[PDB]
């Protein structure tokens, strides 16, 4: 499903958040917005590595 | 009124409430009353002697199994031989 | 409800499919257990003999006795890997 | 001998010279509790008593001689005696 | 749905971390409803079904993140069988045991240790669903790190070369299983705990495979070679380390042998058995005569814990179907009977004296009596004494292992008496005798210790007087694992 | 005269209601299964055993 | 469900502001300063907070409560440890009791009741179900014995044959 | 220093005093020690191989040299067993023959069938 690795890959987003967050000594929602920004971000890498395999078996489906 | 699951029970409740209940009853109490089962259940089994005395049929009690395994099975089984 | 599934061998079946291979195993296993509980049936009617016998039982239930004895190296669990990874006659 | 000794602590089988004094009102309940448990098993152990001689019939044990032999004679299977 | 539960469930989390400081009632109350989970799982577990009943596939490449539907399975597989879901209901009900069991010593940085311990727990609790060889091997060792950072922060005055050792040897047996993996993964090209009996491979390189996944065995069931990090890592552990430890991971290490080695290297392991008794004969006789010079308290246990193990594993290796059996109830009486000995030495004695030595204790009974009539029912009951369990799996593996050899099962039925001499030696040392000048006293036993107490024993009982309640789960298990042709 | 006394604890402790509580409570409903399986030829609890089939 | 005051809880925060730090409140070997630490002690025991409020409120109104119940517990607990302080009874709920006597119990005496009612279905009372079922699939005479022959009857039978089919798996051995 | 095995762990040690092991029940009973149930007073050096010298160690009796022992126990053994075995060439012999049995010796009471009378059957 696509929709399941989108939101997966923002996980790993909010996951970088929160450690980038706590190696700065900071508390966890210290700036709350970078949340969104870094959950779109990896969502999008999340994005192209869905539609690269998606092509990809495609193309093995092609030599039949 | 059962002679032979008597014999098993009784020693078993003259057992565990001197402890389950040895600071509550005491051992004034507990002597006097471990005594008097044990004493009622000597009576039974010189009442059972007397009756097997006349037929040579025991009796035996069943109850659970203890395992059934493919080839082996164990089971409380009680009899007075 | 007492249900009874087909009987299946190792033997009529293709390996590469799953479903007649979980059957077969699982056939194999529940015969056992089959052959178990006929070992058990006499090994009951034995033990009825003797406590019906008294000194007798040597012989009323000799060919009893025989029979279980018998019995016993033979109907037990063995496991459907022996027969399913070997093949006799081959 | 009466040393003494510390009240501090709780065993369940009483302490050193444990002797409540209501031993008499406790000892109704212990007798209550034991009769009732002893007259319940043995009630309830009633029906998974057998005699040990007398259950099944003769005819029952000669015919399941006879299907043994029947069960030996269809396997060849030779006496404990005969070599 | 199942997303929205997770992230209703993480606010739960944050927001009772923002308002209590500690973490450890959330923890208890994960791990009971964890527990109820899985036993409402084995009310709908069918028990008449050899095959694998709750199964799922992480890691897919058509759906990574959660569940797969699909024609092509590459990922991680997960699932129960009767063998499985025991060891499930055992591990299960000790994780919040041991969530409870450090419910009040561990002060300065509470959070961290509980965590540990509770991600410990959930990992061993996947070991047993997995269904590749991979799948096992990458939760097998997940514990590792885990076990070395608790073991490092928390512990005696020597927790730095515990924690070392159960990182070193546990790693250096598990390598050479990774060996192995590695050369089923490049033959059969399939991991798989479902197929892998259909696969026959050559006797020699059977023969070659099975030596490594036995040399890790060997390290993690400690048989007499490398038997070595266990007294040390119990010793010097904090409680719930030693209890997870001694209970969960060797039995993990008994499930691996019968859910890795006996499928797939039958024809290899009829030609090593005989090596298998020498090595458990072999453990069982001289690490029960090593208990008996110990100057320590729970290197006793942990040494005790090495013979039970050596009993077990002669149960697993007696192509009896009666040996499977046995060693599967030695498995989990053990598992009961075990962490409440290492309650008894590392909780109710640790947290009131801080000292191990055996010198010091003597006459316990007389300030602490409940204590006493704990120590001396749970001697006995890891001696062997029955209606425990613990009987019952050592008499069906000795049983199995005199069918597959009457002459090693003759001298291997003195586990008897030498698992009991050692074990009275310590007992009436710490019961009996005038009080201990060296101890002050302290407060008898808790209502918490004798909670987990009788919970640990209630349990042994129950299998002790019925080992049939769990029978409905094995019986498809003790047949699928023998090969008498 | 006689023995010394020590002072008056209840009967009825906590522990004694919580184990005899439990115990009588699993023996009543073993013993209420055995009169359900009677009446209608199958236990209680196995109206709430739901497996998958075996096919 | 429940609510709390927030200007109770900053009266409360500096109340507890002159006070001594716990490792002196009460090393003092009296109530001139021991009658006001009982008062905190009892304010400790009460529940502030309710769900309600956890959920839908901010985080430095958190962590006001937090130090306030971590000082409040430290001034109940040694207290206690010392010496409401000044009284001697049994009833008491420890923090664990809540969850494990009325969740992790009764899910283990379902497990029990699981697992006893889950050996009715096994192997060994479907196999002599299954053999008597067979040996009356063969010899349905038996059918109209009366009802205790009829036990006997089928016991004869099954001496007197195999009733397997093992042979009849084994074809390719034969 | 005064065992062989105490001797064998000589070497080992290092900065450890090296202690002459003494049993704990051969000390006195009434000098008085801090504690009278061990007999050891409250910083006294322990030996290596310390719990086969304490009070809970073996009870190490005093009367008899070990060896000696060793010969007298060994000797009243072989006494025994010889006076036994030399004491069975004395003696008489019966004033009855053992009894018979009819139907041919019960062999169809034991078991038995006629291929089968001799590992079965009695004197007849
Ligand atoms: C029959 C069927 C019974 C089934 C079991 C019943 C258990 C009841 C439990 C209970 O009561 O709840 C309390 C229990 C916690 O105990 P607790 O009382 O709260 O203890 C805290 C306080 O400290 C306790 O209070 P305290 O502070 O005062 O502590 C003092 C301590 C004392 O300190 C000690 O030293 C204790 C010593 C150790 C005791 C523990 C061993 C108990 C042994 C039981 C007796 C065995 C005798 C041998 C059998 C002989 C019979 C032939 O007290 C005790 O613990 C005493 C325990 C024994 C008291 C028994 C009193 C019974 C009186 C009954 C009278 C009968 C009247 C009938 C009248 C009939 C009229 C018709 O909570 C639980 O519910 C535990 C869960 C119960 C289920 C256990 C696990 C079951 C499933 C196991 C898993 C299945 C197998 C594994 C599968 C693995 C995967 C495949
Ligand atoms: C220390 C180092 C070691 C640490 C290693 C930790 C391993 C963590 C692995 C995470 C595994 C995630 C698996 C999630 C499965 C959840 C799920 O199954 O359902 C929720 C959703 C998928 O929905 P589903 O119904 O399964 O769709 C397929 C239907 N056939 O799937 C989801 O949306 C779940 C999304 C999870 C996102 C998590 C991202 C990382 C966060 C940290
Ligand atoms: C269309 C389908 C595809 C959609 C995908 C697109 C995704 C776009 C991104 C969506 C953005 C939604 C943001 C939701 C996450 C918010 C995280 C957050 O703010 O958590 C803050 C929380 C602490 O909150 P706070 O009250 O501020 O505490 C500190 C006060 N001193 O701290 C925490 O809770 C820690 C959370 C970290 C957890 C990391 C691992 C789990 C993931
Ligand atoms: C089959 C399963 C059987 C399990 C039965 C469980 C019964 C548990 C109840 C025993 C409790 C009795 C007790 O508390 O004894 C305490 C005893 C102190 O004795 P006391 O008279 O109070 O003197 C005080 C100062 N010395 O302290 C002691 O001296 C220690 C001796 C305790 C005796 C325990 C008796 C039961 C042992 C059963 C062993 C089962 C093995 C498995
Ligand atoms: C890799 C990194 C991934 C991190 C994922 C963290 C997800 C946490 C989500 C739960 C949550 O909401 O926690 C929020 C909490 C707030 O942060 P906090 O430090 O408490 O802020 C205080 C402000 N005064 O933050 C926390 O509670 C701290 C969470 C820290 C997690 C540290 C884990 C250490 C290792 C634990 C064992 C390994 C687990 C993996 C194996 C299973
Ligand atoms: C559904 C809800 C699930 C939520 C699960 C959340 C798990 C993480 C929770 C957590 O870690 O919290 C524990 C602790 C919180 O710390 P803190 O907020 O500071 O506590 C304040 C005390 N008043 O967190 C911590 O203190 C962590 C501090 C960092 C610890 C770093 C040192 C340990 C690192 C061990 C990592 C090992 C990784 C090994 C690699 C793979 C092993 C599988
Ligand atoms: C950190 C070490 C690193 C190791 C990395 C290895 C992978 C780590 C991934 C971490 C999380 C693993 C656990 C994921 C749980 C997913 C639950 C699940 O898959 O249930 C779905 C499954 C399919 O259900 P279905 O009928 O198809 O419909 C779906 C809607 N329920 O439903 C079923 O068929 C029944 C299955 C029941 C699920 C029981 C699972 C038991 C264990 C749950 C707790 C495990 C927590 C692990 C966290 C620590 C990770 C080690
Ligand atoms: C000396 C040590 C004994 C210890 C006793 C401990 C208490 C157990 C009492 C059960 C007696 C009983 O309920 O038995 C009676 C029944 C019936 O017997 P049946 O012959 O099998 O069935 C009848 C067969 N007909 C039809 C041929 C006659 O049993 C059972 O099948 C139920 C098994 C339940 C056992 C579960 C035990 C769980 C642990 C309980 C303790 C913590």
């Amino acid at each position: 499903a696509l929709f399941t690795s989108l939101v997966g890959a923002s996980g790993l987003g909010f996951a970088t958040k929160f450690l980038s967050n706590k190696i700065r000594l900071k508390p966890a929602g210290y700036y709350p917005l970078g949340y969104v920004f870094s959950g779109v971000a990896w969502a999008g890498l999340g994005l192209v590595l869905h539609n690269v395999h998606q092509h990809s078996l495609e193309v093995l489906e092609k030599k039949k | 009124y059962n002679a032979i699951s008597l014999i098993i029970i009784l020693p078993c409740i003259s057992w565990l409430f001197p402890l389950f209940f040895g600071r509550q009853l005491g051992y004034v109490f507990v002597t006097r009353m471990t005594s008097t089962l044990i004493i009622i259940t000597t009576l039974i089994t010189y009442y059972y002697f007397y009756q097997l005395l006349g037929n040579n049929n025991p009796i035996n009690l069943e109850l659970f199994n203890y395992l059934n395994i493919d080839y082996l099975d164990i089971n409380y089984n009680f009899e007075i031989d | 409800e007492h249900q009874r599934p087909e009987l299946v061998s190792f033997d009529d079946i293709n390996y590469n499919d799953h479903k007649k291979v979980r059957e077969a195993q699982e056939s194999y296993t529940r015969e056992q257990f089959i052959r178990l509980e006929a070992l058990k049936t006499v090994r009951k009617a034995l033990e009825k003999c003797y406590e019906e016998s008294g000194p007798n039982h040597f012989e009323d239930c000799k060919n009893l006795a025989e029979q279980y004895l018998d019995m016993l190296p033979t109907h037990r669990l063995q496991g459907y890997l022996g027969y399913q990874r070997n093949d006799p006659s081959k | 001998g009466r040393y003494p000794f510390p009240k501090d602590v709780i065993s369940m089988t009483g302490g050193w010279w444990a002797n409540p004094s209501n031993w008499k009102l406790n000892g109704l309940f212990a007798t209550g509790i034991a009769v009732g448990l002893a007259l319940w098993v043995s009630t309830a152990t009633l029906p998974y008593t057998r005699r040990r001689e007398g259950i099944t019939s003769e005819s029952d044990i000669s015919k399941w001689n006879a299907a043994a032999g029947v069960w030996r004679e269809r396997h060849g299977k030779i006496s404990t005696g005969e070599a | 749905f199942l997303t929205s539960i997770l992230l209703s469930s993480l606010y739960l989390f944050n927001r009772i971390l923002a308002w209590q400081g500690n973490v450890k009632h959330f923890y208890l109350f994960a791990s009971n409803l964890l527990l109820l989970f899985i036993v409402v799982l084995y009310i709908n577990f069918n028990t008449f079904s050899n095959s694998f009943q709750f199964n799922f596939e992480l890691f897919n490449s058509l759906n990574p993140f959660g569940l797969s539907n699909s024609d092509i399975s590459n990922g991680l597989l997960f699932g129960i069988d009767g063998l499985s879901l025991t060891f499930i209901l055992l591990t299960v009900l000790l994780i919040p045991l041991t969530l409870l069991g450090n419910w009040y010593n561990i002060n300065f940085n509470s959070n961290l240790y509980y965590t540990l311990v509770l991600a410990i727990g959930l990992v061993i609790l996947l070991n047993f669903w997995a269904l590749d060889y991979i799948s096992f091997y990458i939760l097998f060792e997940a514990t590792l790190p885990l076990l070395f950072i608790l073991i490092h922060i928390y512990g005696s005055s020597d927790s730095e070369r515990a924690s070392f050792y159960v990182l070193m040897f546990t790693l250096s047996g598990s390598l050479f299983m990774l060996l192995s993996i590695v050369v089923i993964s490049i033959v059969l090209n399939t991991t798989n705990f479902i197929n892998h009996n259909l696969f026959v491979l050559s006797l020699d390189l059977q023969t070659i495979i099975w030596l490594g996944l036995f040399i890790a065995i060997m390290v993690k069931t400690p048989l007499f070679p490398i038997h070595v990090w266990l007294p040390v890592v119990h010793s010097e552990s904090p409680l719930a380390g030693s209890m997870i430890l001694a209970g969960l991971i060797l039995k993990l290490a008994l499930y691996a042998i019968l859910r890795l080695l006996l499928p797939l290297l039958c024809e290899a392991q009829i030609l090593y058995t005989p090596m298998i008794y020498i090595i458990s004969l072999l453990t069982i006789i001289l690490t029960s005569l090593a208990t008996l010079r110990q100057i320590d308290l729970k290197v006793i246990i942990a040494y005790s814990s090495i013979s039970h193990m050596g009993i077990a594993i002669l149960g697993v290796c007696s192509n009896t179907s009666l040996g499977i059996y046995g060693s599967i109830v030695l498995g989990v009486a053990h598992g009961f009977v075990s962490p409440a000995l290492f309650l008894i030495v590392g909780g109710i004695l640790y947290d009131r004296y801080h000292i191990r030595i055996v010198n010091y204790y003597k006459g316990l009974t007389t300030y602490m009596p409940q204590l006493a009539t704990y120590i001396i029912i749970l001697s006995f009951a890891n001696i062997g004494t029955p209606l425990t369990g613990n009987f019952t799996g050592e008499f069906l593996s000795l049983q199995g292992g005199f069918i597959r050899n009457p002459i090693i099962g003759g001298i291997s039925c003195i586990s008897v008496l030498l698992a009991a001499i050692y074990q009275l030696k310590l007992t009436n040392k710490l019961t009996g005798g005038i009080s201990s000048i060296y101890m002050h006293r302290t407060n008898d036993v808790t209502i918490r210790e004798k909670f987990i107490m009788n919970i640990l024993i209630i349990s042994t009982l129950i299998i002790g007087i019925c080992p049939q309640i769990m029978y409905n789960l094995l019986y498809w298990t003790v047949n699928n694992y023998i090969y008498i042709i | 005269h006689g023995p010394e006394l020590t002072p008056a604890v209840p009967f009825f402790q906590p522990y004694v209601l919580k184990w005899a509580g439990v115990s009588l409570g699993l023996v009543a409903f073993y013993q209420f299964n055995s009169s359900y399986e009677a009446k209608n030829g199958h236990t209680w609890v196995e109206t709430f055993f739901h497996p998958k089939s075996r096919e | 469900l429940r609510a709390y005051n927030e200007e109770k809880e900053l009266a409360l925060k500096q109340r507890l502001s002159q006070l001594p730090p716990p490792g002196k409140a009460f090393v003092t070997a009296k109530e001139a300063e021991l009658a006001e630490l009982a008062e905190i002690a009892a304010l400790y025991k009460t529940d502030r907070v309710g769900i309600l409020d956890i959920l839908l409120l901010g985080n430095k109104h958190a962590r006001l409560y937090r130090d306030n119940t971590a000082l409040l517990k430290d001034y109940y607990y040694n207290g206690r440890r010392i010496l409401w302080e000044i009284k001697r009874e049994g009833a008491e709920k420890e923090d664990w009791v809540n969850q494990m006597y009325f969740l992790y119990a009764p899910s283990l005496i379902l497990l029990l009741i699981v697992m006893v009612y889950k050996s009715r279905e096994d192997i060994t009372f479907w196999a002599k179900k299954e053999l008597d079922q067979r040996v009356l699939d063969k010899h349905p005479e038996i059918n109209d014995a009366p009802e205790n022959e009829r036990d006997a009857l089928i016991v004869e039978r099954i001496i007197a044959g195999d009733y397997d089919k093992l042979a009849s798996l084994q074809k390719k051995a034969t | 220093i005064r065992a062989s095995f105490d001797k064998a762990e000589e070497p080992m040690l290092g900065d450890y005093p090296d202690i002459d092991p003494f049993p704990a029940q051969l000390k006195n009973p009434y000098k008085k020690y801090d504690d009278q149930q061990d007999r050891r007073n409250l910083e006294e050096p322990l030996s290596v191989n310390d719990d086969l010298y304490d009070m809970w160690s073996p009870d190490r009796f005093t009367h008899f040299k070990n060896q000696d022992a060793l010969k007298y126990f060994i000797g009243f053994l072989t006494i025994f067993f010889g006076a036994s075995y030399v004491a069975t060439y004395f003696v008489p012999e019966k004033a009855a023959i053992p009894r018979e049995f009819p139907y041919e010796g019960l062999w169809k009471e034991s078991g038995g069938t006629e291929k089968s009378k001799a590992f079965f059957g009695q004197r007849s």
